[PDB]
RNA sequence: GAUUAACCCAAGUCAAUAGAAGCCGGCGUAAAGAGUGUUUUAGAUCACCCCCUCCCCAAUAAAGCUAAAACUCACCUGAGUUGUAAAAAACUCCAGUUGACACAAAAUAGACUACGAAAGUGGCUUUAACAUAUCUGAACACACAAUAGCUAAGACCCAAACUGGGAUUAGAUACCCCACUAUGCUUAGCCCUAAACCUCAACAGUUAAAUCAACAAAACUGCUCGCCAGAACACUACGAGCCACAGCUUAAAACUCAAAGGACCUGGCGGUGCUUCAUAUCCCUCUAGAGGAGCCUGUUCUGUAAUCGAUAAACCCCGAUCAACCUCACCACCUCUUGCUCAGCCUAUAUACCGCCAUCUUCAGCAAACCCUGAUGAAGGCUACAAAGUAAGCGCAAGUACCCACGUAAAGACGUUAGGUCAAGGUGUAGCCCAUGAGGUGGCAAGAAAUGGGCUACAUUUUCUACCCCAGAAAACUACGAUAGCCCUUAUGAAACUUAAGGGUCGAAGGUGGAUUUAGC
């Protein structure tokens, strides 16, 4: 399905022309209708359910709807327009070219936040397809590039290559620090564990009491493993017998209930401790969601994992 | 090669000295 | 090897409507159902009278407007009005449809006691998604 | 490859075409099919160097005989001309060798397009008048 | 799993966390700034930062569970520490000013040591060859040394042969009885001695 | 075979038989260079011209000799030695050290490539000694000819057919272990055979043209001798010759067949090589099970007048998310005939099929259209410092669902097993039509036995009660242990010794289960 320059031309002249129509349906301005306004307006008036967005209804404008299209090589008399055209990547060679040319000259004369791009999107900036290998060659040059003394005007070059990436740091959030009407500060937290979800408020100070669903923490929990857990948040950070506690747990078991109010109180407790503590608790695992979670049972098969006993042959 | 001919050989002459032994 | 509702590969020859390129799992992923009503909603009724409807109304259509189907039907029910949503071919005259819409309006009313409306929609030829 | 940056300026300097890189099964036979079915071949073929970089003849030379295209050639004495069209038995090796038939086939190639344009001009002004 | 390769075990150490800046190395300065950009898994809810915790003991206690009861399995385990203890004390208050220094009543020493009497320091690897599987003596890895001790620690107080005596007691007998290199748990690990003794003949038959 | 039509020839047609129709081709692997050399009568032109590897290295015969290792004997020490995947038998005047000591065999050199006609010849010395001043040439002769074998007389370390013993095996007339003979050695005579093959004849010459079926060790010219002419019968029969007497050489025919044969391609397979790996996975390892008991359930057998299908992996709580009547397709009896249907058929055929699936798949490949390689054969098509492949599409992948980007689902092509299903429904072909169709009544669906899956147990990490984890009791013939048996009640139903639930009574096997085996990261 080859698309002309003239058959673009159309499709952008019906998408300027809808992209008024759309406007004076939903009694907008159509000078500043944008295209987040459109995508809105299409969604309400073709309401669709489908999983994958990209069968939903869309009206886009033919640049992004359509694939980039290479024009054609060779003029009328036959003559094609690059001098590496019966290399049949005359894009790719002319890259490499451009770039064995400059460490050349650089001869003559003489990391966190950014990446190299991948061959899907080297393979767009080229309108070509590539190899794997082919790939990795331009890279090795790229990199061959850095190493030497490049100046500005190859800096620019590279940077056309690299793509940023953002890093997501991992430093634990904190929660704000609340007054109550006694002016008591507290922070306020929820965690989950398998089924159970619990929500602890964590006071600034106190004696140590622990309140779950209204009951002393060792009446709720008789079990002692469930009591550790208790414990295990404050322990680590040396705070028993600081803080008063009073959370709420519902759903679970009594374990995943101990793991679910460990989980929010250590979370809450994060507010009134140190940056370092902070992130010393986030090493030691005690602000990570457990996503250990049931496997559902499988049909023809006796557990989660677990097949039927193969039939003595 | 294989030695199909050689075995055929091998057969005809095994059983002709059996044969002569036998009377 | 899963079969149910799948067309096979071939030469690359066999042309395949969007509707039939899609398997069952891509059921309202990719595709939609091509019938809708609120029989099969959780505290729902009828749901097996809807389903019987359903099946007659497409063996129905196929062969009254035999040759002139392009695609599924889509069944639209809201309220106790039906709506028959089909793409058909340009070959039989006007007037031939103007009658069969006509007719089968009226027949399909009477047969199942509520209004029931038929909307053609015309394309020169079946709609091709892939060559298979 | 120790001339690869050196033939491809070469050829876009005199306004031709090279092909220095790993040449893929087809390009001459099977044109039509990987680059469209009015894509026009060469007229003529320059190899600088006959053999590829496991000693054999370049695959183009027996691709350019198949469909017709004259072929020059430098040959060194470990290379088979048979079926070069005009071979020209010469040093491929030395820096001063190539750079040399680089220099003499950009000069005759630049010079027959500008004799080209000369004789065109001419021609069309004697035609007014 | 439902971690990604890129979850990292949570490290539960007081101790790791509060060593001063100074006392560190470059190659300890550079493992800590990057587990600051690294995930890590949550804590599991057995293991906590406790100084009443003991890897050994809460090992022992999972190999005594059976079906997932691990409170039945952690009550059965401190019904042996205090039985243990009591046992100590009994023997203590009864014995003379000079014996006295000799008895140990710490029940979690005589455990660990208990264990180390009776981890074998050889085994025995069944190999085939010439159509016969011929035993042959191997070393052992620690990490299946320790387990060995527990595993047959564990059946032999499983065993028929005791009439319903309770697990606290039985175990705590046994480990009392190891503790003085006594009982038939030491014996298993003299049988394997021996065992693998008489097929030293067969030691070349290894190959790795 | 009949029949219709057609085709060929035609007063002929054509069944049987016979004849006509054949030597300038070959001989590394298809048949074929005869085990080797040398004549005559002859043939050749490779003989005069015109020329370059004489001597020495492991030819041959004879005589003499011996360094290493054995055997044997002797002294002194030891209690074992031998045998190997592992054993037994065997020896124990045995074993180890040292010394004396061959009619046997000839490390290294030898990575040399020599000698001889071939067969053969590789320790040392000496004697004799290696034809032909054109070439080819004896299957009508002559002289040779490995190993084995024969005759006679000797030697005898070691090896070793046969034989005996040991072991293995269903058997083991073998392979493995021990012992020992003929025999291998010498002398004197026979025998005259080898995959006697470097399966490639001697002499002379060439490397250009067409290089050339394939493979092998590139393709040919001149000349000559030998040999070959489908397979098998047949290294055979007969005749003849021979020191040969179960021998050797020469060597057919009858009957039989449409092949046999040579070399390759692809695939499969290999108790197939190397390398690297498997990740609940092959071994070891980890945890809980099955295999033992009772019971539940399927199947096989047996039984019954009394269905069917699945039935190695990939059947066996499978079609059934389900049989007391019904369901039902089965059996017995009775009844109806244009029949609920512009009839009907669960009648045969899943080896005619659609449909929906199993299986490898816990795979990543399939492939149109081109292009190129192989002399334009079956076929094949890659090396990134790249060498003929380009590849739409399909699958994987990607996306989507579920709680993430993880996991689990889902997905998973082309093909494989004529795999499953005509009894889901539909349907090709064939068959039934007063019956192979339709209806009614009643009935079968059991257990000598075997087996698969599951359930509950054999108990103290337990049993009962309270509680839902700080308790009290129980704990071996009144314990643990049946969801079984028997009796009663209830529920559903028109119908219940029959199905389910509850109660009472009863208290059995079982005391943790061999070989083997299942599941899980
Ligand atoms: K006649
Ligand atoms: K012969
Ligand atoms: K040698
Ligand atoms: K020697
Ligand atoms: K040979
Ligand atoms: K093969
Ligand atoms: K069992
Ligand atoms: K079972
Ligand atoms: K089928
Ligand atoms: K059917
Ligand atoms: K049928
Ligand atoms: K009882
Ligand atoms: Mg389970
Ligand atoms: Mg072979
Ligand atoms: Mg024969
Ligand atoms: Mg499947
Ligand atoms: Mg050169
Ligand atoms: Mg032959
Ligand atoms: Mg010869
Ligand atoms: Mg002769
Ligand atoms: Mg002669
Ligand atoms: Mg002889
Ligand atoms: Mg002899
Ligand atoms: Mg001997
Ligand atoms: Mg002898
Ligand atoms: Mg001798
Ligand atoms: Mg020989
Ligand atoms: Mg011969
Ligand atoms: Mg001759
Ligand atoms: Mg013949
Ligand atoms: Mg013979
Ligand atoms: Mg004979
Ligand atoms: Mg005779
Ligand atoms: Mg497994
Ligand atoms: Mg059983
Ligand atoms: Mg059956
Ligand atoms: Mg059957
Ligand atoms: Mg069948
Ligand atoms: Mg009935
Ligand atoms: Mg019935
Ligand atoms: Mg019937
Ligand atoms: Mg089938
Ligand atoms: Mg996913
Ligand atoms: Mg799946
Ligand atoms: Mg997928
Ligand atoms: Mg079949
Ligand atoms: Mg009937
Ligand atoms: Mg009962
Ligand atoms: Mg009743």
């Amino acid at each position: 399905e080859t698309y002309t320059e003239d058959f673009i031309k159309k499709q952008i002249e019906e998408f300027n022309i809808g992209k008024r129509h759309l406007a004076n349906m939903m009694g907008e301005d159509p000078e500043t209708f944008t295209q987040e306004d459109i995508d809105r307006a299409i969604a309400y008036l073709f309401p669709s359910g489908l999983f994958e967005k990209r069968a939903r209804p869309v009206m886009k404008h033919p640049e992004q709807i359509f694939p980039r299209q290479r024009a054609i090589q060779w003029g009328e008399d036959g003559r094609p327009f690059h001098y590496l055209f019966y290399t049949g990547k005359q894009s790719y060679y002319s890259l490499m070219h451009d770039v064995y040319g400059m460490l050349l000259n650089l001869e003559k004369h003489q990391v966190i936040g950014s990446r190299w791009l991948i061959k899907e999107e080297l393979e767009e900036m080229l309108v070509e397809k590539l190899s794997d290998l082919d790939y990795m060659q331009f890279i090795r040059l790229l990199e061959k590039l850095l190493t030497s003394q490049c100046g500005a005007a190859e800096e620019e070059f590279v940077q056309r290559f690299r793509r940023s990436v953002t890093l997501e740091s991992k430093k634990q959030l904190i929660e704000p620090v609340q007054y109550d009407e006694q002016g008591m500060a507290f922070s306020k937290s929820e965690g989950k564990r398998k089924t159970a979800k619990a929500e602890a408020i964590v006071y600034k100070h106190g004696s140590g009491r622990i309140k779950v669903n209204g009951i002393d923490y060792q009446l709720y929990f008789p079990i002692t493993q469930d009591r550790e857990q208790l414990m295990f948040p404050f322990h680590f950070v040396d705070r028993l017998g600081k803080h008063d506690v009073t959370c709420t747990v519902s759903g679970g078991g009594r374990s995943a209930q101990a793991g679910a109010i460990r989980l929010a109180m250590a979370k809450a407790l994060c507010s009134f401790v140190t940056e370092d503590e902070v992130e010393w608790m986030r090493q030691a695992g005690l602000l990570t969601t457990d996503p250990r979670v049931r496997e559902r049972k499988k049909p023809g098969q006796e557990g989660a994992r677990r097949k039927f006993t193969w039939k003595k042959r | 090669k294989n030695v199909l001919k050689i075995r055929r050989r091998k057969m005809n002459h095994h059983k002709y000295r059996k044969l002569v032994k036998k009377t | 090897k899963n079969r149910a509702a799948r067309v096979r590969v071939s030469k690359g020859d066999k042309p395949v409507t969007y509707e039939e390129a899609h398997a069952p799992h891509y059921i309202a992923h990719r595709k939609g159902w091509l019938s809708l009503h609120t029989g099969n909603l959780d505290g729902e009724d009828h749901a097996a009278e809807r389903t019987v409807e359903d099946v007659f109304l497409r063996k129905f259509m196929w062969g009254t407007f035999p040759g002139c189907l392009a695609d599924q039907l889509v069944l639209k029910r809201r309220g106790n009005q039906l709506e028959i949503c089909a793409v058909v071919l340009r070959q039989l005259s006007p007037h031939k449809y103007y009658f069969l819409v006509g007719y089968s309006e009226t027949l399909l009313s009477y047969f199942y006691k509520c209004p029931v409306r038929l909307h053609l929609q015309t394309v020169p030829s079946k709609v091709v998604y892939k060559y298979l | 490859r120790q001339f690869s940056y050196l033939i491809e300026n070469m050829a876009r300097d005199c306004g031709e075409y090279a092909h220095t890189r790993y040449f893929r099964g087809g390009m001459l036979t099977n044109a039509r099919l990987l680059f469209g079915p009015t894509v026009r071949l060469p007229d003529l073929i320059i190899f600088l160097h006959t053999l590829n970089n496991i000693f054999e003849p370049h695959v183009a030379v027996r691709d350019a005989a198949k469909m017709n295209i004259p072929t020059v050639g430098i040959v060194d004495t470990n290379c088979n001309p048979c079926l070069i069209t005009y071979p020209v038995p010469g040093n491929d090796d030395s820096p001063l060798a190539v750079h040399l038939y680089c220099r003499l086939f950009q000069t005759a190639i630049t010079r027959a397009k500008e004799k080209r344009q000369q004789v065109e001009a001419l021609y069309r002004l004697q035609g007014q008048k | 799993s439902r971690y990604s390769p890129e979850f990292k075990d949570p490290l539960i150490d007081k101790e790791y966390y509060r060593k001063p800046v100074e006392e560190l190395t470059e190659e300890e300065k550079y493992v800590r700034e990057l587990k600051k950009t690294q995930l890590i898994k949550a804590a599991p809810a057995g293991k906590t930062s406790s100084v009443f915790e003991d890897p050994v003991i809460s090992k022992f206690t999972n190999m005594m569970m059976i079906g997932g009861n691990k409170v039945l399995a952690r009550s059965l385990m401190i019904q042996t520490l205090e039985a243990v203890k009591r046992k100590q004390f009994e023997k203590y208050h009864a014995a003379s000013a000079e014996e006295q220094a000799t008895i140990e009543r710490n029940p979690y020493t005589i455990f660990h040591q208990a264990l180390k009497n009776c981890e074998p320091m050889i085994g025995l690897v069944p190999i085939l060859k010439g159509g016969r599987f011929y035993q042959v003596p191997v070393p052992l890895p620690d990490r299946r040394r320790r387990f060995l001790a527990m595993k047959w620690m564990i059946t032999e107080c499983r065993d028929k042969k005791h009439q319903r005596t309770l697990m606290p007691e039985k175990l705590s007998h046994k480990l009392l009885e190891a503790f003085h290199n006594q009982g038939p748990v030491i014996k298993r690990k003299h049988d394997l001695h021996k065992m693998a003794e008489a097929n030293r003949a067969l030691a070349h038959y290894r190959w790795w």
